[PDB]
């Protein structure tokens, strides 16, 4: 049972690492 | 490209909170005595 | 227009407008580190289990064989193939590649080409800006010391199966058999790395210490002290006369870097040159030239040996040299 | 077997080739720099 | 060993390794002569 | 003399200073060329001094010793040595001719003329003259171009040289027909370098390496004269930098690859570095544990093809995954090896185990059984046995110090070449300095 | 000979090719790669020069 | 502003913002069935099928690949009572990676 | 205490001198270093 | 030999009267001269349920 | 190959093909065993080599009809028994026998069945001694244990070494008793002159029992063999 509660916690953090890089807050100048 | 002009805020007062959590508090007093057996 | 076919391919690779960058290390790193990754997420989860030895005990690894993630791992290659290059073309079957530790040789294949590329462009890039280009040498320090774990260790010893696994409690026993073998704590390039990092942690706490002690006022107290600076300023946002001023106070004023053009260096250049050493040191480790052996040092007149500290650590590794390969050593030495 | 690694070969010998064409193409004017 | 003719020179071969790295402190001593102009 | 305002450049990277002055700089590779002949010199006889001819010599701490004695001087049959007056000329050859050297690398390097451009139109040159340095380069492959014929020729005309392979223990021979087919040389080089087939550390006999240097000293002096009359083509105008740190950086990247080779070929190869002078391999070493308690079983008489492990894998003799007759245990990861006092005991389907039984020669077991205590695995303080083996012995291999200096050595080139190469593409380009502050390349691009 | 295999790892075999149709592959990829950056020179810049690198 | 129950109404106008939703909607439902699939097989009991059936075990997805005919793992069994010569690329694992990918 | 042991050390005051002292007779005779 | 706080297993040891060991289940049965049997150690038991 | 096409190759010439693996085939000889000769003739380089390793397993299917199902071989190229040598003595209607006592008599190897799971054993016909016709030389052969007795579990236990912790099975049960097996020949092709035979056999045996913590199971074995003469 737990072998696939690991795996969504493994791809939940690679989840969050895909939003974090494509759908980041654009820093915008000045 | 170009922003969006369908853009729309979602919004939900405290009366209608109340109906909300009543609902669902209320329906699991109903089914959590199911699903136990 | 009149530009060629490969032309406009050159003018898309080098193009800096992209969301990543690509360039011509990245051509060859991300086809090398997504296979790697790739196959790393199923030999962790699905690998069956993989003879470590050559003594035909096999020993799992994956999650979907009753691990966790702390002893989840990705099993080395085995002992009886040692240092052969085995692909998945060789094995005759997909489940005789896998039984004879088959994904650990084509992980570390594709991911040490992985990171000498991923140094490469960390160059390529800082060209494509007009930086100066010595990011890519800092990384070097990782970049020497994950050589040594997975590359430059097994061939002094002969063998993949030494190398260090893909795993967490697959790292925790590929210290202690290391140290039992080699005694890496006494050894002086350990003692550089180690004074690596610990300087390293400790610059790092006292030179962000002061910076933030030495902010501005230009917002208010609700507000967080994050919002005095605003992107792309010009000005300077912490006083840093006040900062040399104060830490000269504490220890004598010799004891500073004004110039903080040559503090950033500082930081750059103690834990870059630590971990060289300690990068170096189970590579030349990996050539059996382990470290300092005190044992039976001490000695007084009627030739009677006295303890000493170095006497209790020999216990410790004389405990651990008998019982790593628990069911390999048909000899009394451990010369493999 | 043999068609995977004739698979293999095709596809690295594409990307080390784009690696040695791709250096050669003028990439030390490929720079923001100017003279 | 060396040469019986040549054996009473023994003490003054076991220095002569040591000599390169002499050229190395030497010119930091030279620095601090000119003073790191 | 020079100081820092006229040129930018600190006391500590103040050799860069003399990049544009050509005879200072001169002087500069001539001096240093000095010192590594002076080591030469010095190390050789501070070696000979300390040197008992009747202990093997990789047993003493010897380096140096092995390198001359590999060619054959003062050596004999299995490997002892017949006299060391060759030992001591060559360190007394190679000191003298140092303060030779030691006077042109002090006069060019403080009255000789700074810049010999239009002095001495010869040897003036600016970096970026092309055809400039393609001749300089290629005076100098003719230099070793030629200095790979003398081993060519003292392999052949001047009494050969010691060839471990030799019938009967190692003995010095005289290659007579060396080996310069085309397809069995460059063999070597697009062979895979891992194990079993090793890239050039696997050539395993004398015949080749005798072999190959016709075929070296031959190229860099035809490539030799090609770089005389030639210019770089313009694809390599579109491909290399073209400035003085540029030319180094390129060669730190060579001499990197450099290290490493030699930092696998002395622990691996027992033909270029016999293992009657630097002592056993550390494959040779654990494969002699087994042979030598091999025969520790044939005087109490039990079946060594019987003899079962504890796994049940054969306690003397298993089987290979490429199914060949090997030895067992933990050594199993070492049944690549061939050596010289092990390969009369092999036939087709590896070692044979009728002649095992039968045909071991006295001489090889007196052999097998030295590799079986002078294993190269030791401490840093030179104790040498195992990190849980108290102090008793004083012994760590040649092996083992060649393959960590080495390694070390050739690694930090690399740290050069990344250095310098970042730094000559950098300002070549015109930003080593830093950002102009008044157009940086950011500031006109695209967000995002 | 319980199964089949290539038995081609201690052997040698140069660049790791044992069937020539490695070796045209070798060769076949090479070629084409090379067909295209020699078309596509005529944008790169034309340094048929005395001295036209990236100086210094 | 809208209510909870109008919220997905933005898409009403503009078409592209509809496909967008529409492959989103489209990739849940296929990793749906890869999720159910992989779950399933990894409780599957391929043992007594005379008399512990594939229907009485409790089973959602599996026969509707069945039907269309799947009947070898990767494991090497098969449903009707034999073994896996080959159970090519298109299997029970297989089909159950073709969703998620 | 040897007399080879001490003759080595007596060999090393000499050169280890003779370093500065080369820098010594430049910087009061000569004033070019 | 009583368990010490540390030691999560700690090998059985019988000592005697003064302090000094006996007999123990030793780890390598192979070669042996102070394991149980070839000593006889027979266990009684004073109250309890074993009485 | 014959045997001297064997011979002529070096060891380098031979090394990591797999051609030291195989057992000489031949060539030349007798299909219809003319010769009959008798008397005492020295076994010698009798070397076998198997074809299919097939086992007898208790089915996943709940009907009781056993079977023997095809497999897939884990480890690479260790299954191959020589230089194992003796007498071969031979009479006059055909009655003649073999004993064989050295040499590679073992030889282990891991295997796998469908449904991810695997089974061992060590491949022997060591002690083996058939008699009768030239068709079959049937008979019975002992199989060692599969680890020895000094062999460690996971956990530091077993017979020879080892301490301890209902599980009384896994540690006071590290059995070292030899079991026995089945083995069936079979002479195809007689040389005359050179003297060196061929044939077909067909050996079973059990598995593996870890220690005594599973029940075995028993492998039918095809495949070619070898016997020189002289
Ligand atoms: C100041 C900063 C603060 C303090 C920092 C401390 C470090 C400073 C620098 C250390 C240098 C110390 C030199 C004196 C100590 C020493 O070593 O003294 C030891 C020796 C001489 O001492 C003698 O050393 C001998 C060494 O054994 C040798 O001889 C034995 C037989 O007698 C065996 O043959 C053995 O193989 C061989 O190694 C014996 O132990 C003798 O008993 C002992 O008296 O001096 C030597 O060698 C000197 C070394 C010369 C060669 C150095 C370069 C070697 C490069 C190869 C390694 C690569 C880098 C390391 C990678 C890891
Ligand atoms: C293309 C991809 C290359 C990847 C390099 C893998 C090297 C691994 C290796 O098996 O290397 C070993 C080989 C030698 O191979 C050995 O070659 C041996 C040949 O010996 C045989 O033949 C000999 C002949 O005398 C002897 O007789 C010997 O006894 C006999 O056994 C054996 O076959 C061994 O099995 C075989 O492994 O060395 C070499 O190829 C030297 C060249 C490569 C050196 C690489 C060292 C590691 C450097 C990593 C980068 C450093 C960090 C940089 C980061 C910044
Ligand atoms: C077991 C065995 C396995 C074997 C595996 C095979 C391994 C092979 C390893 C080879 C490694 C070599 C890699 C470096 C090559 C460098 C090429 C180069 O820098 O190249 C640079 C030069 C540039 O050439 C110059 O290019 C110029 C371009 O001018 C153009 O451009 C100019 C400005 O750019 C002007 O605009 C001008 O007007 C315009 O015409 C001119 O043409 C010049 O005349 C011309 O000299 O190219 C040249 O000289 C190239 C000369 C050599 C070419 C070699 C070709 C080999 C082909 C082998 C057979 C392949 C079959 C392919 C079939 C394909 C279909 C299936
Ligand atoms: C082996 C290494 C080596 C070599 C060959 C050189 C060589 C040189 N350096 Mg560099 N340098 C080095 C290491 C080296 N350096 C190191 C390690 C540092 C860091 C400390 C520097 C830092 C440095 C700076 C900052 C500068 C130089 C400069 C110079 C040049 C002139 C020196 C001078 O003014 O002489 C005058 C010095 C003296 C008179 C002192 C005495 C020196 C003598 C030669 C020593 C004799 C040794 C030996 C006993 C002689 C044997 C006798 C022989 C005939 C047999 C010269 C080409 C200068 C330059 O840029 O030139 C333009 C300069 O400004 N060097
Ligand atoms: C160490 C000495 C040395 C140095 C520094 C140089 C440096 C240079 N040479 Mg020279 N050269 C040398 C030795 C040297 N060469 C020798 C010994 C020869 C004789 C063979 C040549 C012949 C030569 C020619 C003919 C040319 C150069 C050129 C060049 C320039 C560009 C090279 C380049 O782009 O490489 C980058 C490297 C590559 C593009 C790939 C090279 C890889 C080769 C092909 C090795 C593969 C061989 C392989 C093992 C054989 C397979 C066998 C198999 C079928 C069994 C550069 C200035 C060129 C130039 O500018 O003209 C003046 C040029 O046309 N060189
Ligand atoms: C093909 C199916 C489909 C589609 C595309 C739509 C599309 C739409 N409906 Mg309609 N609707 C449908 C089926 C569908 N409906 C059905 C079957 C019913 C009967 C129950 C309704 C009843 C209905 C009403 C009464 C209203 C809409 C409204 C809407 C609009 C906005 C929906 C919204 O904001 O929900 C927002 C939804 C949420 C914030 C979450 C709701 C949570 C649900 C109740 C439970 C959780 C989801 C569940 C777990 C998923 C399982 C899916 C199931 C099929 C297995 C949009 C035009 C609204 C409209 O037209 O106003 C302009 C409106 O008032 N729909
Ligand atoms: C830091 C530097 C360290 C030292 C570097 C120098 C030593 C390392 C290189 C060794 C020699 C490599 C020459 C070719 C050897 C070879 O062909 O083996 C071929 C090998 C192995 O080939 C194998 O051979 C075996 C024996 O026959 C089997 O047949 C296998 O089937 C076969 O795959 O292939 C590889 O290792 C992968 C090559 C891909 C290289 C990718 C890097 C390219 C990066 C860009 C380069 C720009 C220029
Ligand atoms: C390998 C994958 C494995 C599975 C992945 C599972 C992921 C689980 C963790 C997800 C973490 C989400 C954290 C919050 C993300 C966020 O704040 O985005 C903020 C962005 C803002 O982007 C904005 O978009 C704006 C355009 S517009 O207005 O939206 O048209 C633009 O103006 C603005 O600049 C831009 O920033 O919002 C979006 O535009 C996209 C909607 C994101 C919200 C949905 C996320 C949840 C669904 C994930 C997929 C299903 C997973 C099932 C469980 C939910
Ligand atoms: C530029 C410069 C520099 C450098 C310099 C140099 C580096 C020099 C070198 C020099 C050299 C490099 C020198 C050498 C010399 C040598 C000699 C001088 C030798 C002698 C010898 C002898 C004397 C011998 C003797 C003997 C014999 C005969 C035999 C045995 C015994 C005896 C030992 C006795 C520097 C850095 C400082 C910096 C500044 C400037
Ligand atoms: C004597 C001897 C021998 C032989 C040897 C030989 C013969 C060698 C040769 C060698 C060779 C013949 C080598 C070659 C090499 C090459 C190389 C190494 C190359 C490199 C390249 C480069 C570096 C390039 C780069 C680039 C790119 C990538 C792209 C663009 C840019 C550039 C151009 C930069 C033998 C083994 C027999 C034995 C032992 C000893
Ligand atoms: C409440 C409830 C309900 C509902 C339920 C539901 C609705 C469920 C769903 C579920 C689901 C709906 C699930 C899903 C899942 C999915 C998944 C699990 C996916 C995954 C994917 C992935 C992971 C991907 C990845 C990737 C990317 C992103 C990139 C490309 C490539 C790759 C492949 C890597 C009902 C009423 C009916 C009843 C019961 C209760
Ligand atoms: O593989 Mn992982 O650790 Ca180099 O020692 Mn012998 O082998 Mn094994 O034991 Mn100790
Ligand atoms: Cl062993």
């Amino acid at each position: 049972m737990e072998a696939l509660v690991y795996t969504f916690l493994l791809v939940g953090t690679l989840g969050i690492i895909f939003f974090s890089i494509f759908f980041r807050d654009p820093p915008r100048m000045i | 490209a170009r922003p969006n002009p369908n853009k729309q805020v979602v919004e939900l007062n405290r009366t209608s909170l109340y109906w909300g959590l009543l609902l669902i508090f209320v329906l699991a007093v109903l089914f959590s005595s199911y699903i136990f057996n | 227009e009149n530009s060629s076919l490969w032309a406009r391919f050159c003018e898309w690779i080098t193009s800096t407008e992209n969301r990543l960058y690509i360039g011509w290390f990245g051509v060859i790193m991300i086809p090398c580190l997504l296979t790697a990754t790739s196959v790393f997420i199923i030999a962790f989860i699905a690998a069956p289990p993989v003879d470590i030895d050559g003594i035909r005990e096999p020993v799992s690894g994956s999650l979907l064989y009753g691990n966790n993630i702390i002893t989840g791992a990705v099993i080395p290659t085995s002992n009886a193939i040692g240092l052969h290059f085995y692909p998945i073309w060789e094995a005759a079957s997909l489940d005789e590649w896998l039984y004879n530790g088959g994904p650990y040789q084509l992980i570390v294949c594709h991911f040490l080409l992985g990171v000498y590329c991923y140094m490469g462009r960390e160059w390529e890039l800082s060209f494509r800006l007009g930086m100066r280009p010595w990011i890519a040498v800092a990384y070097s320090a990782p970049v020497a010391a994950a050589s040594a774990v997975f590359l430059v260790y097994p061939i002094g010893q002969g063998s993949f199966s030494d190398g260090m696994p893909l795993g967490i409690s697959g790292t925790f026993n590929f210290m202690i058999v290391f140290q039992a073998e080699h005694n890496i704590l006494m050894h002086p390039f350990h003692m550089l790395g180690v004074a690596g990092v610990f300087g390293g942690s400790l610059f790092s706490a006292m030179h962000g210490s002061l910076v933030t002690s030495s902010l501005i006022r230009e917002t208010t107290e609700n507000e967080s002290a994050n919002e005095g600076y605003r992107f792309g300023q010009e000005e300077e946002t912490y006083n840093i006369v006040a900062a040399h001023g104060y830490f000269g106070r504490l220890i004598f004023q010799y004891a500073s870097f004004n110039n903080s053009r040559s503090l950033h260096f500082f930081l750059a250049a103690w834990p870059v040159i630590g971990i060289w050493f300690t990068a170096l040191g189970l590579s030349t480790m990996a050539f059996n030239l382990n470290g300092f052996n005190f044992n039976q040092s001490v000695v007084d007149s009627q030739g009677r040996v006295l303890n000493t500290w170095a006497d209790i650590i020999n216990r410790a590794n004389l405990g651990m040299e008998v019982m790593h390969e628990r069911n390999a050593h048909n000899f009394p030495l451990d010369l493999a | 077997m043999l068609t995977l690694k004739i698979f293999v070969y095709t596809v690295v010998t594409f990307f080390v080739c784009l690696f040695i064409f791709g250096f050669l193409s003028n990439d030390p004017a490929r720079n923001p720099g100017k003279n | 060993k060396l040469p019986e003719a040549y054996a009473p020179f023994a003490p003054i071969v076991d220095v002569l390794p040591v000599i390169p790295v002499f050229f190395i402190l030497l010119a930091f001593v030279w620095q601090a002569a000119v003073s790191f102009r | 003399g020079r100081d820092q305002e006229t040129t930018g450049f600190a006391w500590w990277s103040g050799n860069a200073r003399l990049i544009n002055l050509s005879g200072k700089l001169l002087g500069a590779h001539v001096a240093h060329a000095g010192l590594i002949v002076f080591w030469a010199g010095a190390m050789n006889l501070f070696e000979v001094s300390h040197f008992v001819p009747e202990k093997p010599m990789y047993e003493q701490g010897l380096i140096l010793l092995p390198h001359i004695a590999t060619l054959g001087y003062g050596v004999g049959p299995g490997g002892e040595i017949i006299d060391t007056f060759p030992y001591f000329v060559s360190g007394v050859l190679h000191l003298i001719s140092s303060a030779v050297l030691g006077f042109g690398g002090v006069y060019h390097s403080l009255i000789g003329p700074e810049t010999l451009e239009e002095s001495y139109p010869f040897f003036g040159y600016v970096w970026k003259d092309k055809n400039k340095m393609t001749n300089i380069l290629g005076y100098h492959l003719i230099m070793l171009g030629l200095g790979a014929w003398l081993l060519v020729w003292k392999a052949m005309y001047f009494g050969g040289v010691y060839d471990t392979w030799a019938p009967g223990g190692g003995d010095v021979r005289v290659i007579t027909n060396p080996t310069t087919n085309a397809a069995v040389i460059f063999g070597y080089l697009v062979k895979s370098p891992f194990g079993g087939d090793g890239w050039i550390c696997s050539v395993d006999n004398m015949e080749d390496i005798i072999g190959g240097h016709i075929w070296i000293g031959t190229l860099e002096i035809l490539g030799g004269i090609w770089h005389i009359y030639t210019t770089p083509w313009p694809w390599a105008r579109r491909a290399f930098v073209w400035s003085g740190e540029a030319y180094l950086s390129y060669s730190l990247g060579a001499i990197g690859v450099m290290g490493f080779i030699a930092c696998c070929m002395s622990w691996f190869n027992n033909t270029a570095y016999p293992s009657e002078f630097y002592g056993p391999t550390g494959p040779e070493a654990s494969q002699s544990q087994a042979f030598t308690f091999l025969v520790r079983d044939q005087r109490l008489g039990a079946n060594v093809a019987s003899a079962q492990g504890p796994t049940g894998l054969g306690k003397y003799l298993m089987r290979s995954p490429t199914g060949e007759i090997i030895f067992g245990g933990e050594t199993m990861r070492f049944w690549d090896f061939r050596g010289p006092w092990l390969e009369p005991l092999r036939g087709p389907n590896g070692l044979d185990l009728n002649k095992l039984k039968n045909d071991i020669q006295p001489w090889q077991e007196r052999r097998a059984a030295e590799y079986m205590t002078h294993a190269p695995l030791g401490s840093l303080n030179s104790v040498g046995g195992v990190a849980t083996e108290i102090n008793a012995v004083n012994f760590v291999s040649p092996r083992s110090w060649l393959a960590c200096s080495h390694f070390c050595l050739g690694f930090f080139f690399f740290i050069g070449h990344l250095w310098h190469a970042g730094r000559a593409r950098a300002a070549a380009a015109g930003f080593e300095k830093g950002i102009d502050r008044f157009d940086e390349p950011v500031l006109s691009m695209r967000p995002l | 000979l319980v199964d089949e295999r290539m038995n081609g790892d201690g052997t040698g075999r140069p660049f790791g090719v044992n069937d020539p149709v490695l070796g045209w592959v070798l060769l076949g990829v090479f070629g084409t790669m090379w067909a295209i950056w020699f078309i596509g020179q005529k944008d790169l810049g034309d340094f048929e020069d005395a001295d036209d690198g990236l100086k210094l | 502003g809208l209510p909870w129950y109008r919220v997905h109404t933005v898409v009403i106008n503009d078409p592209g913002r509809l496909i967008s939703v529409h492959l989103m909607h489209t990739a849940l439902v296929s990793g749906w069935a890869g999720s159910m699939a992989l779950f399933e097989i990894s409780v599957f009991d391929p043992s007594d099928p005379v008399l512990n059936p594939m229907w009485r075990q409790g089973m959602f997805v599996l026969p509707f690949m069945t039907r269309l005919g799947i009947t070898q793992s990767w494991g090497g069994w098969t449903i009707s009572g034999e073994t896996a010569t080959n159970p090519g690329i298109w299997s029970y694992e297989g089909v159950a990676a073709a969703h998620i990918i | 205490m040897n007399i080879e042991l001490a003759l080595t050390l007596v060999s090393l005051v000499l050169v280890v001198s003779a370093g500065p002292l080369v820098v010594v007779l430049l910087s009061a005779r000569g004033g070019n270093l | 030999r009583r368990m010490p706080t540390f030691f999560e297993t700690f090998p059985v040891l019988l000592l005697d009267k003064d302090g000094i060991v006996r007999a123990d289940v030793p780890f390598r049965k192979a070669e042996s001269k102070y394991s149980i049997e070839q000593v006889g150690v027979s266990v009684t038991f004073y109250g309890g349920e074993l009485d | 190959l014959t045997f001297d096409e064997i011979q002529g190759l070096t060891y380098l010439q031979v090394k990591g093909s797999g051609i030291a693996n195989t057992c000489p085939v031949l060539e030349s000889g007798t299909t219809n065993l003319k010769e009959l000769k008798a008397g005492s003739y020295k076994l010698e380089n009798f070397c076998i080599e198997p074809t299919s390793f097939t086992v007898k397993e208790e089915s996943q299917f709940k009907g009781g009809e056993t079977e023997f199902v095809k497999t897939k071989l884990m480890t690479r190229l260790t299954y191959t028994l020589d230089a194992m040598s003796g007498s071969f003595k031979v009479g006059s209607d055909g009655s003649a026998e073999l004993k064989e006592d050295d040499g590679i008599d073992y030889a282990a190897t891991t295997v796998q069945l469908p449904g991810g799971e695997r089974v061992a054993f060590l491949f022997t016909i060591k002690q083996f001694d058939g008699k009768g016709t030239l068709d079959g030389i049937k008979g019975d052969f002992l199989v060692p244990s599969y680890r020895g007795s000094s062999f460690l579990d996971p956990k530091g236990r077993g017979g020879s070494t080892g301490y301890d912790n209902e599980e009384l099975l896994k540690e006071n049960v590290k059995i070292t008793k030899a079991l026995k097996g089945s083995a069936v020949f079979s002479v195809a092709k007689v040389d005359p002159v050179t003297g060196e035979i061929a044939g077909v056999f067909e050996s079973i045996q059990p598995s593996d029992t870890d220690l005594g913590a599973k029940p075995p199971k028993d492998i039918k074995v095809t495949g070619l063999w070898y016997a020189q003469l002289k």
